[PDB]
């Protein structure tokens, strides 16, 4: 009961593209019963001609462009139709205008190129009629200066054929192995992108045409896996680690069994705000004694216990947080609101759904920043008043919770360092910190 | 008192459409094999003909089935030049006489394209189209030639005299 | 054949015609591009195609030509039916040059031209007074958008938005329960307005929340005409008659798939087919819109709002097999999706049904 | 925990510890590299590399471009560019400094040049070790310490040329000299390697104090009209000045040994040690701490400080930290960008 993705068939007296001459197409559909109903009026240097065909039992047609191929040998006849077909019928319809130009450039193609080909033959056949001709002109005409008025009439009628096959060749010349490769390419290209439903390709034009807006506030998670994620999310006391990670403080991930780390480290990429051009500040297996300058645009980074540390590491308690994974020992003492939701006990299944709950609700906190930002009742105009109105803005009108508060005002220097330099401590560095204690859980 | 409704079919290349076009307006132009079907009507001697050009493609051969209703003249063309699926063409023949469906309509067959003295008269191209083994049926065959445009007009007059009686 | 008739404004139909086997309509102007015997070749190709007679009972078999050989577009519905069983169905014709025009207007056109033959065809048992008589609504509905309706692009010129005003008690009331309600109605409501520039201003303030093709499928107000409740548009503006009654039919309206008034300012849901947008409605009006940072902050509300709906939609699809079982999932549902309370949870699940239709019934319908 | 400098940026263009950090003009301030920056941005604006050995002192002379000498027993200027000139007499110096109110500068011998880079006067061969110090005194005398030995060789202004004749010498200390500073215009403080203070007398120059009730190498002391506050070690002690004792100590202080201390304009005292660690302190009616700054994890030179900018702290790990104050930071910052944008426009255009 199904139907396959592409067709092409040329009726007188063929090809696939579904996954490179699938063998899978159902009998439900014969392989060419519906080529004989594609056989139609339509069509009579000529141009294109596009249509729709109707249900049956029991797939519905779909874009059934036809288009001479070139000049054979019955004149120019080729009729050739470069046939589409889907299970869904409402989506051909509604996603037509896009579905029309890609067949297009692909039709053109051939008539681009075989057009050429025909060219060719043309050219040889005048060029033996030509060389026949020639052969008339000497030998036989020796001849007759030499029954012979036979051979004038045949040498008359081969002079009208030649001086048609001129003509066509003149016409053909007109604007109106080698080309094929890249249109069968460009076929199974343009099968590539809509294997999907009409759902999700509606969702995948609306999202891209909504967000070439959002030029400014794109940066942080525009994206230019889950499964170990959502387990991370089996392990317990796990959420200060997201809050760490969001507020701007390096989360140095440090143990052998690179396996592990290796699994964490792309893991837990999801959650970390970008600076710029840079595709994300991710360090992946670091292995030195470590500097300050490396604390500064690599945002996190994981090292090895070459069996400790702690002692040497831990002089530096004031600008990151350590996760050591064996021991099971890792941040401020925080009680929010907002992470909580980001990651709960949660009856969520698969992998990806959870991507994209993070996803949407991550954009959320990029337009909160986008406002407290770019609001001038606020950062227009004493210290005590201005402090006092900005932490108070945020306890009644983005509705925020206590410690919460202060990954919003980070993402918003992000936006502003942004907005002028581009490069937010790439040749410039920030290394923004704060005197907060910590505590340590087993 | 006018209609004549003609179910004029043939084999691949038959230029049974330039028939078709002679019995219009008598001038000769290119065709492109035909796919689905033509409608055109000629009117003569206060009877009009119409007649449906048809394509002959083997795989739509057995496709014609559906053309069979509403016609009463069953006009058919055989080529002559092609001595080949002759046999072919005579078991479609027969089995698309052999059904009850087309058997209130009359048959009528008929050739052309003498061309070439490869074919030559009538008598053996008959003898293989076997007019004397059918029973219950009737045939009138002439020879034609679109290049020179004579002989249809004695087809349809026979048509005429043979079928006005009902 | 041809019977001339006119209508107000600028002409996109070229011709409308029927079908035989053994073009009475036309959209009178001046200098028609091509004869009338064109219709007649034109209409012969798209009905002397069918011959293969495969329908059991009778369904509008909808084809569509862009036949760029002379530049035409041809829409058709052929149906089976007098003296003879036969088939035939009717036809519409536009040029070339008004090609997307059509394109969101399939929809609707495809469903008036259904139950015109649904009409005719009870007629038919039990023949052109009908044919004509419910051929000009179908030529006006689609005539008058030629020049009307809100397009894509629109600015924040002439909004509720771009106030620097919040507005009365009652201002925000109505704005917030007006958004509410057109969020939770699908996207599909018309405004009834006793003034023109006021009516303008609200409908296209209020398009500011549908996508670009979704606003082509749109109707705007004037206050010359006598427009109708076209029930296959999403967004229609309108002016109301001295009489004090709308022109509202009960049947066309309920069997479609709200009303706000400029005058008594209530909006009702009459009709049938929040946190969230209460917090836009209250942050939206602290910036300052003059320098366009207002424009950005609204299409992060959208966002949000398709990838929250998105997202459910993946989490009911994929809770069971692609559909196989039951879904008896409401509290978990509700939980996880951050979305507790039932107008947001409603408003999430409206922008579902515009990617994945029948999912109300699939969940709980 | 209060305390301020939030923002932390970091510098790294060096390839050797430089001790030294000069001040240059409103904007801008042992590898022989010479480097200068900006103190809001932070962009290295140019650069000054003609040295071999290690650099031995750098100054200004307000013009007012560079002054650096090294241990290639030659002194160059330099300017900014282009190069000044370079004067090579005999030997190396370890010390520089320029005379203010005389007009004039100077440098095992003393040579004074002037602006045409020409040695005016120059004495004959003071000692087999250098100059320790040079500190101006009070009518055009400059006073000088050769480890054990310290002469006041006296300048006699300019029959118009300049003399020199040193009028003094003292032998109380019994260990080599540390640093001496001029504190106003009341006398000269003098500490010995051992661990000895002492003081001289501006005129007088008669000897009237000696602390010793305290490894014991004081490094360097700072003081005011106020009170005299030097570190030694493990533990600032602040000695009185109008009282003559010392009035305060905090024996915890940092682990290392602190190598130069500094008071900040608004009353308040810095520390740097050889831990890596500086720490402010703020005194009080007869001290606590008042903040941490975890930087290195070596030494630190010398601190600089700017009015509204910050601090300048590092040397040993091949790098420079430009502390901040951060809050009133941010400020500027959002000052800058609605300032902007009401020029510009709308906000992508
Ligand atoms: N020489 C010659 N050619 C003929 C004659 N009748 C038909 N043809 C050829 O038939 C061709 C057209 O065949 P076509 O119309 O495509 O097939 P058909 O309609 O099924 O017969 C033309 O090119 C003619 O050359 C004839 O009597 N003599
Ligand atoms: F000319 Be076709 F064979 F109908
Ligand atoms: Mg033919």
């Amino acid at each position: 009961a199904k139907f396959s993705r592409d067709f092409i068939l040329i009726s007188e007296f063929k090809v696939f593209g579904t996954f490179d001459l699938n063998y899978f197409s159902l009998r439900i559909m014969s392989v060419d019963y519906q080529a004989s109903f594609v056989g139609h009026p339509p069509g009579s240097l000529n141009f294109v001609e596009d249509s729709k065909v109707v249900l049956g039992d029991s797939k519905e047609g779909a874009f059934a462009y036809v288009h001479h191929l070139t000049l054979y040998d019955r004149g120019f006849v080729r009729p050739f139709c470069m046939a589409y077909i889907s299970a869904d019928q409402h989506k051909i319809m509604q996603q037509f205008q896009e579905l029309s130009a890609e067949f297009s450039r692909a039709s053109e193609c051939l008539k681009t190129g075989n057009r050429k080909a025909f060219a060719g033959e043309l050219e040889k056949k005048l060029k033996d009629l030509d060389y026949t001709r020639t052969v008339l002109h000497t030998e036989t005409e020796i001849q007759k200066k030499a029954y012979s008025s036979q051979a004038i009439e045949k040498a008359n009628e081969l002079a009208s054929v030649e001086k048609s096959i001129i003509e066509h060749q003149d016409l053909l010349k007109q604007i109106r192995t080698e080309y094929f490769t890249q249109t069968l390419a460009q076929l199974s290209h343009i099968e590539h992108m809509f294997r999907g439903d009409l759902c999700y390709l509606l969702t995948s034009q609306i999202d891209r045409a909504l967000l070439k807006q959002q030029h400014i506030t794109n940066f942080l998670f525009e994206d230019f896996a889950g499964q170990n994620a959502l387990k991370f999310i089996q392990y317990p006391f796990a959420h200060p680690a997201i809050y760490s990670l969001l507020s701007g403080r390096t989360l140095v991930v440090l143990g052998e069994d690179e396996a592990i780390v290796r699994k964490l480290v792309t893991a837990l990429a999801i959650f970390v705000p970008s600076y710029g051009c840079y595709a994300k500040p991710v360090k992946h297996w670091a292995s030195s004694p470590l500097h300050i300058m490396d604390f500064q645009k690599w945002k996190l980074i994981g090292l090895q216990r070459v069996a400790g540390t702690l002692h040497a590491l831990s002089r530096y308690s004031r600008y990151t947080s350590i996760l050591d994974l064996d021991n099971k020992t890792l941040c401020p003492l925080y009680r929010g609101t907002l992470v909580p939701r980001l990651a709960d006990r949660t009856q969520i299944k698969r992998g990806s759904t959870y991507y994209l709950h993070v996803q949407s609700m991550l954009t959320q906190l990029c337009s909160k920043a986008f406002l407290y930002t770019f609001c001038h009742h606020l950062h227009l105009p004493t210290e005590e008043l201005v402090a006092s109105r900005q932490m108070s803005f945020l306890k009644l009108t983005l509705g925020l919770v206590n410690e919460d508060v202060r990954v919003v005002q980070y993402l918003a220097e992000l936006l502003k360092l942004h907005y002028m330099q581009e490069s937010p401590g790439t040749s410039h560095p920030m290394l923004r910190f704060d005197y907060v204690p910590s505590f340590l859980y087993k | 008192a006018t209609e004549m409704r003609i179910l004029m079919v043939g084999l691949d290349a038959a230029g049974k459409t330039t028939i078709l076009y002679k019995l219009k307006l008598g001038e000769i132009v290119t065709t492109i094999p035909t796919i689905g079907f033509n409608v055109e009507t000629v009117e003569y001697k206060n009877i009009s003909f119409t007649v449906w050009d048809v394509g002959g493609q083997d795989k739509i051969r057995p496709l014609w089935r559906h053309y069979f209703q509403n016609t009463q003249g069953l006009i058919f063309v055989v080529d002559s030049n092609d001595r080949e699926r002759v046999n072919e063409a005579r078991e479609e023949l027969m089995r698309m006489l052999a059904e009850d469906e087309l058997r209130d309509a009359v048959l009528l067959v008929f050739a052309n394209k003498q061309d070439l003295p490869n074919a030559m008269n009538a008598a053996e191209i008959t003898d293989k189209l076997g007019l004397h083994s059918l029973r219950h049926r009737n045939w009138y065959i002439q020879a034609t030639c679109a290049t020179s445009g004579d002989g249809l007009y004695e087809g349809l007059d026979w048509l005429s005299n043979q079928l006005r009686n009902q | 054949a041809k019977t001339e008739i006119a209508l107000s404004g600028k002409s996109p139909l070229l011709a409308a015609t029927f079908a035989y086997w053994d073009h009475i309509w036309a959209p009178k102007t001046e200098q028609v591009l091509l004869s009338d015997g064109e219709i007649t070749f034109l209409a012969n190709h798209t009905l002397n195609g069918e011959i293969l007679r495969n329908a059991e009972s009778g369904a509008i078999d909808v084809k569509f030509f862009v036949l760029s050989e002379k530049g035409v577009i041809i829409v058709s519905l052929i149906f089976d039916g007098n003296g003879d069983r036969s088939t035939y169905g009717l036809s519409i014709i536009l040029p070339q040059t008004e090609l997307s025009f059509y394109l969101p207007l399939h929809r609707v056109c495809v469903d008036r031209l259904t139950h015109i033959i649904r009409k005719g065809r009870i007629w038919m048992h039990k023949i052109i007074p009908m044919l004509t008589g419910e051929v000009i609504p179908v030529m006006e509905l689609l005539s008058s958008m030629k020049s009307h309706s809100v397009p894509e692009e629109i600015d924040i010129a002439d909004t509720v938005l771009n106030d620097d005003d919040i507005g009365d008690s009652c201002h925000e009331g109505f704005l917030l329960n007006a958004i509410s309600s057109h969020l939770q109605t699908c996207g599909c409501s018309v405004v009834v307005g006793s003034s023109a520039e006021k009516v303008n201003k609200i409908v296209r303030t209020l398009c500011l929340f549908l996508t670009p093709a979704e606003r082509k499928c749109s109707r705007l107000c004037e206050a010359e005409s006598s427009f109708k409740y076209e029930s296959g548009l999403f967004v229609q503006g309108l002016l109301k008659d001295s009489t004090g009654s709308f022109v509202l039919p009960f049947r066309q309206v309920m069997y479609a798939p709200t009303h706000i008034d400029v005058d008594v300012n209530t909006v009702k849901q009459m009709p049938p087919c929040d946190t969230l947008v209460k917090a836009f409605l209250d942050q939206v009006f602290q910036l300052k819109p003059g320098l366009s940072l207002r424009s950005t902050f609204l299409a992060q509300f959208l966002l949000v709002l398709h990838r929250k709906a998105l997202t459910l939609i993946k989490y009911i699809e994929d809770d069971t097999q692609k559909g196989k079982k039951p879904f008896k999932s409401l509290r978990n549902l509700k939980i996880d999706l951050d979305l507790t309370a039932e107008g947001d949870l409603n408003i999430i699940m409206a922008l579902a049904e515009k990617i994945k239709p029948g999912l109300h019934s699939f969940i709980f319908g | 925990t209060q305390n301020p400098y939030t923002e932390l940026l970091v510098l790294k263009a060096h390839h050797d510890i430089v001790r030294f950090l000069v001040q240059l003009d409103d904007y801008r301030f042992d590898d022989g590299i010479v480097v200068v920056w900006n103190a809001q941005t932070g962009e290295k604006l140019l650069e000054l590399n003609g040295h071999t050995q290690k650099i031995t002192a750098i100054i200004t002379f307000p013009n007012q471009l560079i002054l650096t000498a090294s241990a290639d027993r030659t002194v160059i200027v330099w300017d900014g560019r282009q190069v000044q000139r370079i004067s090579c007499f005999q030997s190396t110096v370890k010390c520089l400094t320029v005379l203010q109110r005389l007009d004039v500068w100077l440098s095992n011998d003393l040579c004074v040049w002037n602006r045409k880079l020409d040695l005016l006067c120059k004495t004959s061969h003071l000692s087999d070790t250098g100059i320790s110090a040079l500190v101006e005194i009070p009518k055009n005398c400059v006073v000088a310490a050769v480890g054990k030995e310290l002469i006041i060789f006296r300048l006699v202004a300019p029959s118009l040329e300049w003399d020199i004749l040193e009028v003094k010498r003292l032998l109380d200390h019994q260990d080599n000299i540390l640093s001496l500073i001029n504190v106003n215009d009341l006398s000269f403080v003098t500490g010995s390697h051992v661990g000895e203070l002492i003081i001289w007398d501006a005129l007088d120059w008669t000897m009237q104090a000696y602390e010793r009730n305290f490894d014991i190498s004081i490094h360097h002391f700072t003081c005011d009209e106020e009170n005299v506050f030097a570190a030694v070690g493990r533990g600032l002690y602040v000695y009185s000045l109008q009282m003559k004792r010392v009035i305060a100590c905090q024996k915890t202080a940092h682990d290392s040994n602190v190598l130069h201390v500094a008071r900040l304009p608004n009353r308040q005292l810095i520390s740097c040690s050889e831990d890596g660690s500086v720490r402010i302190w703020e005194l009080r009616e007869k001290l606590e701490l008042i903040g941490d700054l975890i930087g290195h994890s070596s030494s630190v030179e010398m601190f600089l400080y700017f009015e509204d900018h910050g601090l300048v702290t590092c040397s040993a790990d091949h790098l420079i930290i430009l502390w901040k104050n951060g809050e009133r930071e941010s400020g500027l910052r959002s000052l800058r960008l609605f300032q902007k944008l009401e020029e510009n426009g709308d906000l992508y255009l």
